[PDB]
RNA sequence: GGGGAGGUUUGGCACCUCGAUGUCGGCUCGUCGCAUCCUGGGGCUGAAGAAGGUCCCAAGGGUUGGGCUGUUCGCCCAUUAAAGCGGCACGCGAGCUGGGUUCAGAACGUCGUGAGACAGUUCGGUCUCUAUCCGCCACGGGCGCAGGAGGCUUGAGGGGGGCUCUUCCUAGUACGAGAGGACCGGAAGGGACGCACCUCUGGUUUCCCAGCUGUCCCUCCAGGGGCAUAAGCUGGGUAGCCAUGUGCGGAAGGGAUAACCGCUGAAAGCAUCUAAGCGGGAAGCCCGCCCCAAGAUGAGGCCUCCCACGGCGUCAAGCCGGUAAGGACCCGGGAAGACUACCCGGUGGAUGGGCCGGGGGUGUAAGCGCCGCGAGGCGUUGAGCCGACCGGUCCCAAUCGUCCGAGGUCU
RNA sequence: ACCGGAGCGCUGUCUCGGCGAGGGACCCGGUGAAAUUGAACUGGCCGUGAAGAUGCGGCCUACCCGUGGCAGGACGAAAAGA
RNA sequence: GUGCAAGAGCACUCAGGCGCGCGGGAGAACCCUCGCCAAGGAACUCUGCAAGUUGGCCCCGUAACUUCGGGAGAAGGGGUGC
RNA sequence: CAGUGGAGGCCCGAACCGGUGGGGGAUGCAAACCCCUCGGAUGAGCUGGGGCUAGGAGUGAAAAGCUAACCGAGCCCGGAGA
RNA sequence: GGUGAAAAGAACCCCGGGAGGGGAGUGAAAUAGAGCCUGAAACCGUGGGCUUACAAGCAGUCACGGCCCCGCAAGGGGUUGU
């Protein structure tokens, strides 16, 4: 029921217990509370977070410079955390000591047009026998004339990549509060250099 | 010629429809500097120019 | 918040310096290990060496080491548990930065295209006990 | 990385050189093998003035590949080949002289008297 | 997913070396010179490397100016009035620039490189 | 001995298609049924226990790999929790195969004097690139949303997802002569599958470095040069992309229920799960996790930012030429990408080419001394060259500028 | 270079695929065609009917036009059934 | 012409002679042609189709069978530069 | 036995003549083409030039093949508006 | 196969590289401008009137309604929301 927000920092392998760790750091970033969310006014319960304060000129109009609190822009936006209540503070990664496995959900590189042979994994055929023609084909569809149609949602030739991904459950392996970081078992969606946000998982009761 | 082959006669409109898209599109422009010339954005018109003078040579 | 390698290279905190020098010639002996029911071991491994694959963090060496029966390549990386390692019998003249095709046929023409480098020797003996005279003044 | 048909000798007093590998013994359609792991097995070839004869299935331990299996401690390491040792159907060494090194990843699957005869645990 | 490194292409290995190259030779041979924006763009950055490299005289680093490009005689127009001039201007050396129109005829993007000393 | 169900078998009829409905098997993509192959809940037992037996309930998930045959099927092989059956033009040829099948050749048997022939057989045998409409996977443009513009969003309604095994412990106790060998709960590890990433593992990297022969060329020698693929050959290989690699997901838990088992309780002095009344109880069901998503014309809500005829329409709706917040064009590029869109930077600027440092690769170069007639060796040295990764830099390319834009219905 | 069965070496034939290169495919300028074509304002489901429907009933779904792309169908075109 | 056992073969190239009567960018899937690959080696498949290893020349070295000619390059290794 | 000589519908293999197997091509480069592999390659060989035999007739190391891009009887022409 | 009674078949200028137009001028007519009489049908297109962006259709017919134009009125026409 926690969150803050990141950005994707190396994957390495500290040699932590005794154990090597691919890890995923994240510089979670210093992002301030600013407009809050009530389920009177709006019909949720959600926190708003700007990334990193690089903002002048460049930013114009309304600010929730305004708000009540300002601190400007960061230079990327801001972003809505459910079910989240700080208690009138800006956040960054002590809130979570290591022991605490979070899901991370950040955005995912991009594919462009996928080949349905790298999408949904197919075969594409022999590699000779019988026709090159085909060789890395979808296969074909439906039946004949019943159905008579093709299936709305059928795993076909299409797009793969620009899509939001949110990953489950990962031991935060350490909290770097001197900075912003917040290293965990690595994996995280996306590149080496795009946000990526940081919320408390379920598992137990 | 072969295994694909339109079943029917389109439709004029169905025509201009595939063409409702097309519209051969028009330009852009910026005025010369220092002259009286319309050249495209971030160019150097040919009599005309930049800031440095290079070129130079219509008659 | 740029430079992120300085950052990647900041949670470094493993700073494994404390290891002498090594390269595609040999490195000969000794290694660390685990074994028993709960940690406790070392066992010693030694061997003629192979890759170098470096990221100055990562980096990680493959060693051969040959066994009775045949021999055995192992990789190990550059920064913890390998505790002391400290090689013994250096030499090289790599004249080659990789060492595969001695995993394909190699058996006394091993030795024969494994050649010495004199001068790392000479090195060490040099550092020997010029590190008397830091027991001393500078 | 034994699969299905594989090729592969074995370090034994047992008398039975090359064996081919039927059904890795594990998932009911996982057909990977590695260190510890137990193939089926079926020798095209042997030592003669013997047991052990040529054509015979037999449960084999896995104590050899080629592509090093990974490691905790950061490591891994491998051998020069794919080897097994000869193991019946109470599971255990039909043999009693091991040959040449082996590894401890055996040792998580607990088998000691390979252990114990192994002149190269790593 | 690609062009993740990037690098301006179409022909190859043996044209792509030829043409900047040679694109280059000629860049030289007259100092101002009209072409296609892309390839203009991709041959400004390989012969300015080539013209900081030529900002020592040293016998390797010539040679290797050559390895690229090849009269002797215009590594002497090389290191005797351009890359001596460019002493004290360091890092890009090249002014391309687009143009009006485009080449009629195929309907394309010109560009234009200069000294730039 | 009887009566049905189903429409996959063998078939009866000859209604659609003879100005053509490409008839067998394999491949790839699947899906729907339940009469369930396995998993889950259980009743009956000639069920002690373990295992089994049959019958109820229940599709959510799963339904391996090889030998032999063109084979569907089927026998065997090693496994399995298990290796389900069936439909869908005996699924699928404007997706592949072309092994079977019935073209013209030839043959063996075989019938026939014969030409030829055979619900016999052997060998050989051209399967057509351009998707117009519906459809289906993705990406936009037009208007819309009954003020105008930027950012944040509720989830109407969907889509994915669902699995399973093995030992350890409780405990060698309960059961049982014994052999065997448990339920109840918990601990740990595995296989196949989906998901995202590159640190380690390993493959790729088309010019990043090293080596090598023929050859022709500068310029004689060292030194280099191009052809030898669309890199001439080999030895290597960062980023990026990748599974063999790495980390995760199924869950836990909530609600009514299926078969089945219980409470109270009459109708019917008794009894009864039921008629009103409850409780327990499935991998099923609605969820809770993952994602799309206000074109949910019902067009939502949150937050800020904006000026009131400007000259015509005199009433009642608007028309028009320029503004305000903004937005656009072009540009600079991009872990974004067919295009388009998406994002970020546009001199107040580190977006890109170049330069400098790190990291990485190759692994001591061109030259110079020295010994060797020389091949080369020795020093010069972890040197040279430097593709993408990390940053520092206004050195040079993002100049200048143009255009659009609310002028705030009504009850 | 004819038709079975076997083994040895070798290998992306396979597990099971991953990357790269070029020539297309994609966008811009110039040229620019074919077979087919009753007319088209051409959606699914469940029924129907000369027994296999966009068009008929019934219900549900569907803002107007494309571009890259995929072949279930339009009993797809081609061949007045061999 | 050079080089390779030799060669009208092959690579480069003399003299001579073309750049192929659309080009410019982008650097998606699927296609065409082409290269490389872990551990496994025919598990693919109607079938080792396909591709692969093997390849020149000299030397060493060669079975059943036979019409004595062949089988024979049998098969199995060595060397190759300067 | 040793030399010598140099026999052959002999062998490997260009030119040239073939056309196997896979692949591409399929309103093609093209009414049979191209790409990788292929059999012969002094013979019953390949070919230039001039000549001859033809429609129930030829020619055929033979398939009912070829006789001008469709040959179980050419082609145009007529009977013939069968 | 048709300019025209007649060649009177277009001097001059203008844009324009020419090609072809645009005033002038030729004739009853240039709506006779040179493959030109009379130019119909499809056929492409310039402008105007009506309606079209929550909708499922052999494309029409019945009626209602609105919008646009003649009509003295009362009536007519074209279009299409339901």
């Amino acid at each position: 029921m926690k969150g803050i927000l990141g950005v994707k920092v190396g994957m390495t392998r500290i040699f932590r217990d005794d154990r090597a760790v691919p890890v995923t750091v994240i510089l979670a970033g210093p992002c301030p509370v600013v407009q809050r969310r009530t389920p009177e006014k709006d019909g949720y319960t959600a926190v708003q977070l700007g990334f990193l304060p690089q903002n002048p000129k460049r930013v114009n109009r309304p600010l929730k410079g305004h708000f009540a609190k300002a601190g400007v822009e960061p230079v990327r936006i801001l972003r809505e955390i459910r079910d989240f209540n700080p208690e009138g503070d800006t956040v960054t990664v002590e809130i979570f000591k290591p022991g605490e496995r979070v899901d991370v959900t950040g955005t995912s590189k991009g594919r462009g047009f996928a080949g349905v042979m790298k999408r949904w994994n197919f075969a594409g055929g022999p590699d000779s026998h019988g026709a090159h023609k085909i060789h890395r084909h979808p296969g074909s569809i439906g039946n004949r004339k019943t159905p008579g149609r093709v299936y709305k949602g059928k795993k076909m030739a299409g797009h793969y990549g620009a899509e939001r991904v949110t990953v489950m459950n990962l031991e935060v392996v350490d909290v770097i509060p001197e900075e912003n970081l917040l290293l965990v078992k690595g994996a995280v969606p996306g590149p080496n250099g795009g946000l990526v946000i940081v919320r408390e998982t379920k598992k137990a009761a | 010629a072969k295994h694909p082959v339109p079943k029917k006669k389109t439709s004029k409109a169905r025509r201009d429809a595939r063409r409702s898209h097309h519209a051969l599109t028009p330009p852009t422009l910026v005025p010369c500097p220092e002259c009286k010339a319309m050249k495209p954005p971030h160019t150097v018109c040919p009599e005309c120019g930049y800031y440095a003078g290079r070129k130079v040579l219509e008659v | 918040m740029n430079r992120g390698a300085l950052i990647k290279l900041v949670e470094s905190r493993y700073v494994r310096t404390d290891l002498p020098e090594f390269r595609p010639g040999d490195t000969v002996r000794v290694s660390y290990k685990v074994k028993e029911g709960n940690r406790t071991r070392i066992q010693d491994f030694e061997g003629i060496v192979i890759r170098i694959r470096r990221n100055g963090f990562n980096t990680t060496f493959t060693v051969r080491k040959v066994s009775y029966g045949v021999g055995v390549e192992r990789i190990f990386p550059l920064h913890s548990p390998l505790i002391q390692k400290i090689d013994i019998v250096q030499r090289g003249r790599a004249r080659r930065a990789k060492l595969y095709f001695i995993r394909n046929l190699s058996d006394r023409e091993i030795r024969r295209k494994l050649r010495a480098d004199r001068k790392r020797i000479d090195q060490d003996r040099a550092a020997e006990r010029a590190a008397k005279e830091e027991a001393q003044k500078a | 990385m034994i699969q299905p048909q594989t090729y592969l000798e074995v370090a034994d007093n047992t008398g039975a050189r090359k064996i081919m590998c039927i059904r890795v013994l594990k998932g009911s359609n996982a057909k990977y093998a590695t260190v510890g792991d137990v193939i089926v097995a079926s020798v095209k070839e042997a030592i003669p003035r013997g047991a052990v004869k040529e054509g015979d299935v037999v449960k084999a331990v896995v104590v050899r590949t080629k592509k090093e299996i990974k490691r905790p401690d950061g490591s891994a390491i491998r051998f020069d080949d794919n080897a097994a040792v000869i193991i019946n159907n109470q599971l255990e060494p039909r043999g009693t002289r091991v040959f040449g090194p082996v590894a401890r990843e055996l040792r998580e699957k607990g088998f000691m008297k390979i252990v114990s005869l192994a002149p190269e645990v790593l | 997913r690609h062009l993740k490194s990037g690098r301006k292409l179409n022909r190859h290995s043996s044209h792509r070396l030829a043409l900047y190259r040679n694109q280059a030779k000629s860049l030289l041979t007259h100092g101002r010179i009209t072409t296609t924006v892309p390839k203009a763009k991709e041959l400004r950055g390989f012969v300015d490397h080539l013209i900081h490299l030529a900002k020592r005289g040293d016998l390797h680093a010539r040679r290797l100016v050559l390895r690229d490009l090849q009269d002797v005689k215009l590594v002497r127009k090389l290191f005797d009035e351009i890359a001596p001039r460019y002493r004290d201007r360091q890092g890009g050396y090249t002014r391309v620039l687009k143009l009006a129109e485009r080449r009629r005829g195929d309907g394309a993007p010109l560009a234009l490189v200069e000294l730039v000393e």
